């Protein structure tokens, strides 16, 4: 297999 | 037909038009062009008003044919945050410039070349033909190369040069020595004086020896103000060390006086130009034309420091002429050449400078016409009317759409008045308009906005400015789409359609050069050059509608709005008229935008130019339509990047990469419906991962594919605020502060005695003279001073722009 995700790893706080 | 090929190639409209047409670049002449660009148009100007950018602007621009906006908008990372829109633009217009000099300087290489050869068939040119055409900077300069060629070499198109080399310092060497602000070469003696070697050349044109000597300082001068060096001293000695005269002509003295623009500058005296203002040298030069004045550009001295280095030391008397004849040469020369050129050249820069301003001024007004937001589509009710003695006023309720939906006309006077106003309110009753927009012309605005706030109370009422729908009442075109109304409910649509938004309304009306020209963007735009001020108005508008984005499905469905697509990036009056054709033809309306290719015949780099300005209203179809709908379609998101949202939206949402089950539509149909999961990815890290997988930094680009997909085409403009109490006094007044000269002599018509004694200006401001002048408050009126009826011309000396009262002047002592 070959895979990527954007990792929700974010510490920008949904955008208030 | 020219018109033919430019909507069938594969260029953006705007670039088949210009005359240089767009070449690729090298990578190493595009980085003399930035080098160039960045030089002069980076430069500071003669009177008060990164390179990898440029490089990379121009590379777009040349070979990607990018536009400005694409480059702006979609390029941000290569040129943000030092290069903006308007950045870009004056970019791309100095590629113009350098294109131009660079041709000048390759014909005149091929000269130099052919004049290399022809010599060798037989002075020479060494190392001019590369020291002074490959160093070539500026269009002046090479007027300064080819000009000294014409000098010598402009006698052969297929003797007194003996004392001019007798002459010593060569003129060569007294440009260095100007250069250099010192005698870096010294003065080469002879063995006589000036008269014995005048004998040899005094035979048949210049016999009495004298003759000979002034022909050979006649050469001497010529071949000092011809050469390139001393060309580049002098010129920067102006531009640095340059003084203005001005002084009135006979006919100046009588017509100017305090309210001539050229009062402030009817006498002048070593004004520098470093100190002239944004478009004062403008206004000198129009009054000079107009021949109320006369100028002249000076340093003064100047000839003082440069006769010092062309000179000898000893006192022989055998060099006291020699040094006597070199000093007179260098005069002559100054006097008649270098001085009388350069004064043109700076005087022409200094034009130049305050028409950019001018041209400028206009941008920036029409930049804030066209920023004005919308208001908060809206069924917006427009009132127009004039003098309105013996005229009636119109009203006109224009859809939210932007089409007339119907009107009414609005004409002992107590009980009309009434009347009016009643019926007024049965209208506004029965059809509810979101917004009621009065005309500006006169203080019977003021009037009208109030009885129609009276009548609303019992929805919002705003001041509207009219000018614009003036010149589209004028305008042929409100003929052809209204051929029953009269012109002034014309004013009434064009105000509710510029309410509803100005954008679409400025583009619709200013159809032409003609039209736009008809607005008054600043006073002196009727004489900067037609060409550039036009320019600066269309790439303003350019500006405005892809900041904007143009929506399509509304343009076919109501033709009105057609005007928009000429100014889309990538998309030209041929280009948008060809897509509207095949639009209408097709009889079919964009379900989906990536679909501009698939029915249309527009090529790879316009549809990558343009589409990205283009809005599909997703939300508003149905019927039919539902069976084909790309949904990233109703946004500013551009099909280059339709993966990285498809990529973004399954990242927000957690989807597990390894499920079957993670539909990349399904989940942007997931995030278009709660757009607040976008806030909790992380841009930065996502972007370094495109970037490490050698996609190339994308993270300004990933902002805007967050904010537009948090809200479709979110509008930028300022909103339509309510305009200040100065901005009502300078529009219902029709002049500007600097108009209302605090001084100014104006003729006044006295009305009555209200203690005081009221005038009506004819600019429809009430004037009063005060109490003071006037000196009677409980004592008799001042019927003495004046009598009541008549006209009086007097001296403003208070303003009341809150209240439209301005003071006034009864003694000429004021009035002197």
């Amino acid at each position: 297999k070959e895979v990527y995700r954007i990792p929700k790893k974010s510490q920008t706080e949904k955008e208030n | 037909d020219q018109d033919n090929e430019i909507r069938a190639t594969d260029l953006p409209e705007r670039f088949q038009l210009r005359s240089i047409p767009v070449k690729g670049a090298e990578d190493d002449e595009l980085e003399e062009e930035a080098d160039w660009i960045y030089r002069n148009a980076f430069a500071t100007p003669t009177i008060s008003l990164t390179i990898q950018k440029i490089k990379e602007a121009l590379g777009f621009m040349r070979n990607q044919h990018f536009e400005v906006p694409f480059i702006a908008f979609y390029r941000k990372e290569y040129v943000e945050p030092e290069l903006h829109i308007n950045d870009l633009w004056r970019v791309w217009q100095w590629d113009e410039k350098w294109t131009q000099l660079r041709i000048r300087k390759e014909n005149l290489t091929r000269l130099f070349e052919k004049m290399q050869a022809y010599q060798y068939e037989q002075r020479a040119l060494d190392t001019t033909d590369m020291e002074r055409l490959k160093d070539v900077q500026s269009m002046d300069e090479l007027k300064d190369v080819y000009n000294h060629f014409l000098l010598y070499y402009g006698r052969d198109i297929p003797g007194l040069d003996g004392l001019a080399k007798k002459f010593g310092l060569t003129p060569e060497q007294f440009g260095e020595n100007l250069r250099d602000s010192y005698q870096r070469h010294e003065t080469e003696q002879f063995p006589a004086e000036p008269l014995e070697l005048a004998k040899d050349y005094v035979c048949s044109q210049f016999p009495t020896p004298e003759a000979v000597l002034e022909g050979a300082r006649y050469m001497v001068a010529l071949q000092i103000a011809r050469e390139p060096l001393v060309r580049q001293v002098l010129r920067q000695t102006f531009q640095e060390r340059a003084k203005l005269n001005i002084t009135p002509t006979k006919k100046g003295r009588k017509d100017v006086d305090e309210a001539h623009y050229a009062y402030s500058f009817k006498y002048l005296k070593n004004k520098p130009v470093k100190e002239l203002r944004d478009d004062q040298f403008l206004k000198i030069c129009l009054a000079e034309d107009e021949g109320l004045l006369t100028t002249d550009i000076s340093i003064d001295t100047y000839f003082e420091e440069i006769k010092q280095f062309y000179y000898r030391d000893e006192f022989s008397h055998q060099v006291q002429e020699w040094n006597r004849q070199r000093t007179m040469a260098i005069e002559r020369a100054l006097q008649q050449f270098l001085y009388v050129q350069m004064a043109k050249e700076l005087k022409n820069k200094l034009l130049a400078e305050a028409k950019e301003y001018v041209i400028k001024a206009c941008s920036r007004k029409l930049y804030n016409w066209l920023r004005v937001a919308p208001y908060r589509g809206i069924r917006v009710l427009g009132i127009a009317f004039s003098s309105a003695r013996d005229h009636p006023v119109f009203c006109a309720l224009v859809n939210g759409e932007g089409e007339v939906t119907d009107f009414l006309r609005l004409p002992e006077e107590r009980e009309k008045k009434a009347q009016d106003i009643e019926t007024l309110k049965k209208f506004l009753l029965n059809k509810k308009p979101h917004v009621v927009t009065v005309a500006g012309e006169n203080r019977d605005a003021q009037m009208l906005i109030e009885d129609v706030k009276r009548i609303v109370h019992e929805i919002g009422v705003e001041l509207v400015d009219n000018e614009l729908a003036i010149l589209y009442m004028n305008s042929k075109k409100s003929e052809a789409e209204f051929r029953d109304y009269p012109p002034v409910l014309r004013q009434a649509v064009s105000l509710a359609r510029r309410i509803q938004d100005p954008l679409i309304e400025f583009a619709q009306v200013c159809s032409s050069d003609e039209d736009i020209l008809c607005l008054k963007f600043h006073p002196l735009q009727e004489h900067v050059v037609k060409e550039e001020l036009l320019n600066a108005l269309y790439c303003e508008f350019i500006n405005r509608v892809n900041e904007v984005g143009v929506d399509v499905n509304r343009a076919i469905a109501h033709p009105y709005s057609q005007a928009l697509i000429q100014y889309v990036c990538g998309l030209g009056p041929r280009k948008g008229t060809h897509l509207l054709k095949i639009l209408k033809q097709n009889n079919t309306r964009l379900e989906s935008r990536t679909q501009l290719v698939t029915m249309c015949h527009m090529g790879p780099k316009v549809f990558m130019n343009c589409a990205g300005f283009l809005k599909i209203d997703t939300a508003s179809l149905g019927d039919s339509t539902d069976s084909y709908i790309e949904v990233l379609d109703g946004s500013r998101v551009h099909p280059e990047t339709y993966e990285w949202a498809r990529k973004m939206a399954v990242d927000a949402l957690e989807y597990d990469e390894s499920a079957e089950d993670a539909n990349p539509a399904g989940a942007l149909e997931e995030i278009l419906e709660n757009p607040e999961r976008l806030k909790d990815l992380d841009l930065d890290a996502f972007a370094e991962e495109l970037e490490r997988q050698g996609y190339g930094d994308k993270h300004i680009t990933l902002y805007d594919i967050r904010a537009e997909l948090s809200c479709r085409y979110k509008d930028l403009r300022t909103a339509y605020r309510s305009p200040n109490t100065e901005e009502i006094f300078n529009m219902l007044t029709k002049e500007t502060p600097e108009t209302f000269y605090i001084g100014k002599l104006i003729i006044c018509n006295v009305t009555g005695i209200a203690i005081g004694v009221k005038t009506r200006l004819d600019n429809g401001v009430t004037g009063f003279i005060p109490t003071k002048f006037l000196s009677d408050k409980v004592v008799k009126r001042p019927e003495e001073r004046v009598k009541v009826g008549m006209t009086v011309h007097c001296r403003i000396m208070k303003i009341d722009i809150e209240k439209f009262s301005a003071d006034l002047t009864c003694r000429t002592s004021d009035l002197m």
